[PDB]
C-alpha cells in the first residue's frame, strides 16, 4: 500500500544499516498492528522503564532494551540484535505510531489511566466514586500555533460529554487503559483518515507530542 | 446540582495543562455562543 | 420511578382531571416510540395542522393543530381534549424531558439537511460531504440559571471537534436517522435520570424548542 | 488541505 512506502522512507533518516532498516521495519509493523503491546511500549518509554518483551513463536519474539543511562536501545528479533540511539528510537516510533498505528472511530468510549493523576485530583475523584471514563470528540489534533505536532485525542469525561462549563482535554493514547466500544466508521473515514492524518502530517514531519521530536 | 463542575474544570485544567497548546477557544466559543440566541 | 414524576408535570396544565388522565396516555405512548415522537416534534416545527399514528394500546393518537386558533385538539379512545398552544407546548415539553430517551454519547447520527444551514448544504454536496455527526453533549445548559436546554452537541463527521471547527446545537428533530448508538451502562443511565430528567424537573428546565416561559 | 476548515466553521456559525 501507500503507507508501506513512506514507512521504508522514514526508516532512512534513522543512523543504521539498511540491514537493520528491514528489521525496525517488521518490528514496527507487528507492534503497531497489536495495539495492547504498542501502549505497553509507550508506558515502558514514559515512565523510564528498561526492558520491553513481547515474545511469541514463529519468529514473533520481540525483546527491547532501554539503555537510558548511555542513550543506547537494544532492539532483538530473531537473533538480529539492532542498535540506536534513544534519540532515533523516538523518531522510529512516532513515524510507526504516525504511519501504521490504528487511530479510534469519533465518538469511541475509552477507560483511562488513573496512575497517570496527580493524587489529589485521584483522591476527589475516588470521593464520589468517579470512573476515569471518556468518550473522543476529535482526533490528532494540531498543537497551536506552530503546528509542528499533533496529540492523538481530545475527550471529555464520560457520562458528562462535553459541556459548555468544562473544557475538552487533549491527552496522548498511553492515556488509554481499555476501549470500551468503538464508535461508528466506515470508507469515508478510512479515506479521510489516511489523507489528513498519515499523509499530510508525514508531508510536514508531524508527529504525536509525546516522542519529543525536537 | 448533580454533575460536579468544579471537579470535572480540575481533571480539564490539570490534563491540559500538560500539554503546550491554549484550550481557551473552547470558552470563546461558548460564551459568544450564548449571547448570539 | 418517573411515572409519578410526570403525573405532577402534568398538574402545569389548565385542564381537568380527566384531560389530564388521556394526555398521560398519550405521551407514555409517543415517548416510548422514538421515530413517532421525533415526527410529532417535526409536524411542529413546520406548523402542520395534523398528525396521525397508534398508540401502543392500538388506538389511534390524532393532534390537530390550529395554528391561528393558538389551540390544539388531541384524540384518543373517543376523548377529545382541548388545549391552549401553550399548555400543548409544555405537556409535549415534560414529556419529552421525564420520558423521552437520550442518546447514548458518541452516537452517530444522520442530519436533515433541511433543517441544517440553507444555502451552505450546496457547499458540503459540491465535495459530497455528508451530513453525518457524532453526538458530543447532550441536554446541554450554555449558561447558569439557564431555563432551556438544548437536545444534542454534535460535530461533523469524519471531522470531530477541533479549534477550528465549531460543533453544532441540534434539536431531536434535526436528526434524519440514527446510525450507531454509542455506549451506554448503568453510570450513563442513573447520570441521566438524575441530571437530565428529575434534577431538571425540580429547575423547570425543558427543552428550548418548546419555547415555554 | 484535507480538512475544509472554512466550510465546517460555516455550517456551525448559521445553526448556532
Amino acid at each position: 500500500g501507500e503507507m508501506d512506502i513512506l514507512y521504508q522512507m522514514s526508516l532512512n533518516h534513522l543512523a543504521v544499516i539498511e540491514a537493520d532498516k528491514e528489521v525496525l521495519k517488521q518490528v514496527g509493523l507487528s507492534l503497531a498492528k497489536q495495539e495492547e503491546a504498542f501502549r505497553e511500549l509507550q508506558l515502558i518509554l514514559f515512565n523510564h522503564e528498561h526492558s520491553y518483551s513481547h515474545h511469541g513463536i514463529l519468529g514473533s519474539s520481540i525483546e527491547i532494551l532501554l539503555h537510558w543511562e548511555q542513550n543506547n536501545v537494544e532492539v532483538m528479533y530473531l537473533e538480529t540484535k539492532v542498535a540506536l540511539s534513544m534519540i532515533d528510537f523516538r523518531r522510529w516510533l512516532a513515524y510507526t505510531d504516525l504511519l501504521l498505528s490504528p487511530i479510534l472511530p469519533l465518538g469511541t468510549t475509552i477507560e483511562l489511566n488513573k496512575d497517570l493523576l496527580p493524587a489529589a485530583l485521584v483522591t476527589s475523584m475516588n470521593e464520589i466514586g468517579m470512573p476515569f471514563l471518556a468518550i473522543v470528540l476529535g482526533r490528532r489534533l494540531l498543537l497551536g500555533p506552530e503546528d509542528r505536532e499533533y496529540i492523538d485525542y481530545l475527550v471529555s469525561i464520560y457520562p458528562y460529554g462535553l459541556r459548555a462549563d468544562v473544557n475538552p482535554i487533549y491527552i496522548s493514547n498511553f492515556f488509554i487503559k481499555k476501549v470500551l466500544q468503538e464508535g461508528y466508521s466506515d470508507a469515508i473515514d478510512e479515506q479521510y483518515i489516511e489523507n489528513q492524518y498519515r499523509k499530510d502530517y508525514f508531508s510536514r514531519n508531524i508527529v504525536s507530542e509525546i516522542y519529543n521530536v525536537k | 446540582g448533580s454533575t460536579p463542575v468544579e471537579l470535572l474544570a480540575n481533571i480539564s485544567n490539570t490534563l491540559n495543562g500538560f500539554v503546550r497548546s491554549n484550550i481557551s477557544w473552547w470558552k470563546k466559543f461558548i460564551t459568544d455562543s450564548k449571547g448570539k440566541r
